């Protein structure tokens, strides 16, 4: 009933019957009773693969009901909601027919064509792994070749249609997500078999006009021979099918009813079966294919005609074009009869380059058989070369981006010309500008975001699911990057609204780039353009430093972030040696001198921009492949310009044959250490000297790690390579001093309000604090944390006094101590990450051999955690500091490189907890639990000590349990453990400390 | 990838659990269930 009646409604859809009273009655009946039930049962509609047959027709009729006319907007909404909810809970397997029927209406981009794109984008957003990953997505499986071809064609259809159509805000806004979803779903390296672009065109296949032109008959000896040979080979097919040739008409004989031997074969069928051969040959000669007879000679066919042998690619392509002619002629003659109804279309009425091979097989076999018949006899016919790399989706997409990029550079040059001279509003290419701005940039952004891994992978190193990208793709990507860099170089001021999109796209394209293979044997044009990119960037940085003493907005908005990310990517992928060399080396060195020359400047602009320059020069030091400092041994380094160039080539490059002379502003690395140590000893504040802290500390923290492994401290794996003295002679003592200096600075500057760069200095020192000497604990960890705990206890005492007093003055003081707790939170969050690194690095050694300093630090952090747990002010100010400065991000970074409040427990009672847990004997756990019970009764520290003294005999016995047996065995087997810990005083101290730690930790978990 | 310390979680107890190890061709490995803490290494780091 349901499906037959909705068949009936879809049939009555016709405009002649659309206005029928009971037709509207059927429409109301469906949209009010049947369709809502289908939407409700849609979650259960899942699976049904077995019954997919009806499901298919049911999908078709729901789509046709949505396509019906004489329907209210509410009814249309009901049908569209049914379609959406249905397709949400349907396996992508049976959706191929729906998508194929939709291909007719997807690229029309009419008013009614919006809902199809919404359904398509929802479907491809749901099924992402089904298409990109060759691995089957769940039990749904993997995409078919026809499905991938269809989504490719749909993507290109929307691209071209929306490019040619005039800008519409609604259409662009709603259709761009669909294109993004298709781009994400389609694998970058898809290679469709029929990559040739017909570039034509409902579906009306135009045949080839060949009857008007006169058909040459100089090869009739071949034309008639092949015309009869087709029927003879048909008889050969019959005998291979194991059926004899029949003489008279008979329905039981599927073989030709009058198939008779040539002695008794009537010519009436022979003179009528030749017409298809005539048509094929006439069309073949109608196209630009001249045929010459190279040779001169001449009931079952003795010579066999087959099609399983190989043949020349271009000649087979011509045969493929002739098979396309076969199919389109068949389609024309079928649609001549089919067009009488005006509704629906034949399932195979698709372009030849679009149809799959299984339905292509008949025409392909016919063309190949005719071609073999030509080939063996020796008929020479004469009048593209597309490789698989070109057939890749990424190649065509990148070519389209380059094309629209040159168009974009043209119309933005026109825009600059017209804005410079007056103001011209109606630009001749306004549609192009709006397309490129609104949809093109998000498209490339999303596509490169979802396929960053594919382009970045190399043939040797398969990085990601995709194998690799071709070197030619890897160079056109770099060409595109440098070209958009050239555009933003000047035209940053223009399209300021879209400038954030431009800089985001620049950031994305800075990644997924193998600059190593760009430079090595890369295209000269691309290499020269990118080298000129660094040269222009360096000269721009020089312009800004001279101005500090349009470029200003260009640098700050785009160049510094994007190119800073550039050095970050270079350092991450070890591109420094390959990218930074020769003129690139000179440019970045000039940038270094310019960025360091701003130390004398102390104006508001340089003060506010100094952190950005600090990040930039930290990235310079990270990605910079020569020891700019300690330059006496720069000759040994191969990457140095002096080593790469002969003395004459250095002279022509501008090298004065003295490495120290280009940048005497930056002293030697050793000097740096001396200056930073002296400033730390004198306690220079952030305001007293901003330049050193903001600039030279990034130099140290990025210089020392990168060149430490290749330095003397870490022996090189290749002794012959390391035989020359290292260009950098830093040892472990260098880093240690650096860390100590940094810490000395941190402990000296702690009362400075609004010391915001403390956290960024902690971030930069977070990598360098590791690989640290063990003595650094007793050097600069217990004293600093003890001073911090004194300060915290003082503020907690003020809070306790201010809460025990009750007045408006008490509330105002509570606000004041809330501010004090906030600055305490700032200082403690600044100090903790380095502590985390240190305790993680030294935890195993401390567990293996006990350390009294480590135990004291455990007590210290435990007391701090007690203060934080008891003080609600501390918790609320920690919340405020976290939300204000986004220190939750920094806390998560520290956590993953080892909650918002977890910074107070990982540094006190989670990482270092075993240190304090191991002091107590395994047989003192009874005292520990009893002390915890005292805390549950809320007994003070002295009082719980009293009960430990009274109930010292409540301790466990080694004989009591086998668990205690082996636990006590291990405890006495620990090498550093001694019998002096048996003192009751030590026992009660450790039991009280551990019990308070556990009690307050569980109170923090649950009040 | 998300940073969770535990490889798995919320695992139902059910029938129980047993130690298990599987080795490919040409691969050798030592299994120490923990019969003696003296031979058990890295126990005091995390397990103990």
């Amino acid at each position: 009933g349901f499906l037959p009646d909705m068949r009936a409604a879809a049939s009555l859809d016709t405009a002649t019957f659309s206005t029928t009273e009971m037709a509207l009655a059927l429409n109301r009946y469906l949209c009010l009773a049947v369709l809502p039930l289908i939407t409700k049962c849609a979650p259960l509609f899942a699976g049904t693969e077995h019954r997919a047959i009806m499901v298919d027709s049911m999908l078709h009729t729901v789509y046709r009901l949505s396509r019906g006319r004489s329907l209210t907007k509410a009814q249309r909404d009901v049908i569209e909601d049914c379609l959406m909810a249905l397709c949400r809970y349907i396996r992508p397997s049976m959706l191929q027919h729906l998508l194929r029927r939709l291909v007719f209406d997807v690229p029309i981009l009419n008013e009614f064509a919006k809902m199809p794109l919404k359904l398509l984008t929802n479907h491809y957003e749901r099924c992402w792994k089904y298409y990109c990953l060759p691995t089957g997505w769940a039990n749904f499986g993997v995409t078919s070749e026809e499905e991938l071809h269809l989504t490719r064609k749909l993507f290109w259809g929307i691209f071209d249609s929306l490019a040619h159509k005039k800008y519409d805000q609604e259409l662009y806004r709603m259709a761009m997500p669909c294109l993004c979803a298709i781009a994400g779903a389609l694998p970058p390296d898809y290679v469709d078999a029929s990559y040739s672009s017909k570039a034509e065109k409902n579906f009306d296949p135009r045949p080839v006009e060949t009857l008007n032109v006169i058909i040459p008959e100089k090869l009739d000896s071949f034309i008639n021979k092949f015309a009869e040979y087709t029927h003879e080979k048909w008889a050969f097919d019959k005998i291979q099918n194991n059926w004899s040739y029949g003489e008279n008409v008979d329905e039981e004989l599927k073989t030709h009813p009058m198939l008779r031997p040539y002695k008794t074969f009537s010519e009436k069928d022979k003179e009528i079966y030749r017409w298809p051969i005539k048509e094929s040959l006439k069309a073949m000669i109608a196209w630009e294919w001249t045929i010459e007879k190279a040779r001169e000679g001449e009931y079952n066919p003795q010579p066999p005609d087959l099609s399983g042998v190989t043949l020349s690619r271009e000649l087979q392509a011509m045969a493929e074009q002739l098979a396309e002619n076969y199919h389109n002629t068949w389609g024309r003659k079928k649609k001549q009869e089919l067009e009488a109804k005006g509704g629906g279309t034949h399932p195979l009425l698709v372009p030849y380059d679009t149809l799959t091979a299984k339905e292509k097989a008949r025409d392909r076999e016919k063309a190949q058989e005719l071609l073999k018949f030509l080939q063996m006899n020796g008929y020479a016919v004469t009048r593209l070369d597309t490789s698989s790399i070109e057939k890749r989706f990424a190649f065509g997409f990148l070519q389209q981006l380059l094309r629209w990029m040159d168009i974009s550079q043209e119309f933005i040059a026109h825009l600059e010309a017209v804005v410079s001279s007056g103001r011209v509003e109606k630009s001749p290419h306004e549609q192009e500008i709006k397309f490129f701005a609104k949809i093109l940039l998000p498209l490339i952004n999303q596509y490169f975001t979802n396929h960053c891994l594919y382009f970045l992978s190399t043939p040797a190193k398969v990085l990601g699911s995709g194998g690799h990208a071709s070197n030619k793709e890897k160079e056109m990507i770099t060409s595109l990057f440098c070209k958009l860099a050239a555009l933003v170089r000047h035209r940053v001021s223009l399209f300021g609204t879209d400038a954030p999109a431009v800089v985001n796209c620049l950031h994305i394209l800075a990644r997924s780039l193998d600059a190593r293979t760009v430079m090595k044997s890369g295209p000269e044009i691309v290499k020269a353009g990118l080298r000129s990119f660094f040269e222009s960037a360096s000269e721009d940085i020089e312009k800004m430093v001279e101005n500090l003493r349009q470029n200003l907005t260009y640098t700050t908005v785009a160049l510094l972030p994007v190119l800073t990310t550039l050095f970050q990517h270079i350092a991450q992928h070890q591109f420094g040696d390959d990218v930074i060399l020769d003129d690139v080396q000179v440019s970045c060195y000039r940038t270094l001198c310019s960025i360091y020359s701003l130390g004398t400047t102390k104006n508001t602009y340089v003060e506010k921009l100094r952190p950005a320059l600090g990040e930039c020069l930290a990235r310079l030091a990270a990605a910079m492949p020569v020891a700019f400092l300690e330059p006496q041994l720069n000759e040994y380094n191969a990457c140095s310009v002096y080593t790469t160039k002969s003395p004459r080539e250095r002279a022509i490059l501008g090298l004065p044959n003295s490495v120290e002379e280009m940048c005497p502003d930056i002293p030697v690395l050793d000097r740096l250490m001396a200056d930073i140590g002296g400033l730390a000893e004198s306690g220079a504040r952030y305001t007293e000297m901003p330049h050193v802290i903001e600039i030279t500390l990034p130099m140290l923290c990025s210089y020392l790690p990168r060149w430490w492994e290749r330095g003397p401290e870490a022996p090189p794996p290749a002794l012959p390579a390391g035989a020359p003295p290292p260009c950098t002679a830093v040892t472990s003592d260098h880093l240690n001093s650096l860390l100590g200096n940094i810490l000395r600075i941190i402990v000296n500057n702690l009362g400075i309000d609004e010391a915001t760069w403390m956290k960024r200095l902690a971030v930069f020192a977070q990598p360098i604090v590791s690989r640290a000497r063990p003595e650094l604990l007793h050097s600069h960890f217990i004293p600093t944390i003890g001073r911090l705990r004194k300060r915290a206890g003082k503020v907690v005492a003020e809070e306790e006094q201010l809460r025990l007093e009750a007045k408006a003055e008490a509330e105002e003081g509570e606000l004041l101590v809330r501010d004090e707790f906030s600055v305490l939170c700032r200082d403690l969050y600044a100090l903790y990450p380095l502590l985390i690194r240190y305790v993680d690095n030294n935890r195993a050694h401390w567990l293996t051999e006990p350390n009294a300093n480590a135990e004291e630090l455990f007590r210290m952090v435990g007391e701090i955690f007690i203060y934080w747990s008891k003080s609600h002010n501390f918790k609320r100010e920690e919340q405020n500091f976290v939300v204000q400065n986004e220190i939750n991000n920094m806390s998560f970074l520290t956590a993953d490189s080892k909650s918002v409040q977890t910074s107070l427990i990982v540094a006190t009672l989670k990482k270092m907890l075993p240190i304090g847990l191991n002091m107590c004997a395994p047989t003192d756990q009874d005292l520990i639990m009893l002390a915890k019970t005292r805390y549950a009764l809320k007994d003070t520290d002295e009082e719980v000590r009293e009960f430990l003294q009274n109930n010292l005999h409540l301790q466990g016995k080694v004989e009591g349990s086998p668990s205690l047996r082996w636990q006590m065995a291990l405890y006495r087997g620990l090498p550093g453990r001694e019998e002096d810990a048996d003192d009751p005083e030590k026992i009660v101290r450790r039991v009280q400390e551990v019990s308070a730690v556990l009690y307050h930790l569980e109170q923090t978990e649950h009040p | 990838d998300s940073g969770s310390e535990t490889a798995f979680r919320e695992i139902e107890i059910g029938d129980g659990f047993l130690p298990v190890c599987s080795l490919g061709p040409g691969q050798v490995g030592h299994l120490n269930l923990g019969q003696d803490v003296s031979s058990l290494r890295f126990f005091a780091i995390c397990g103990l």
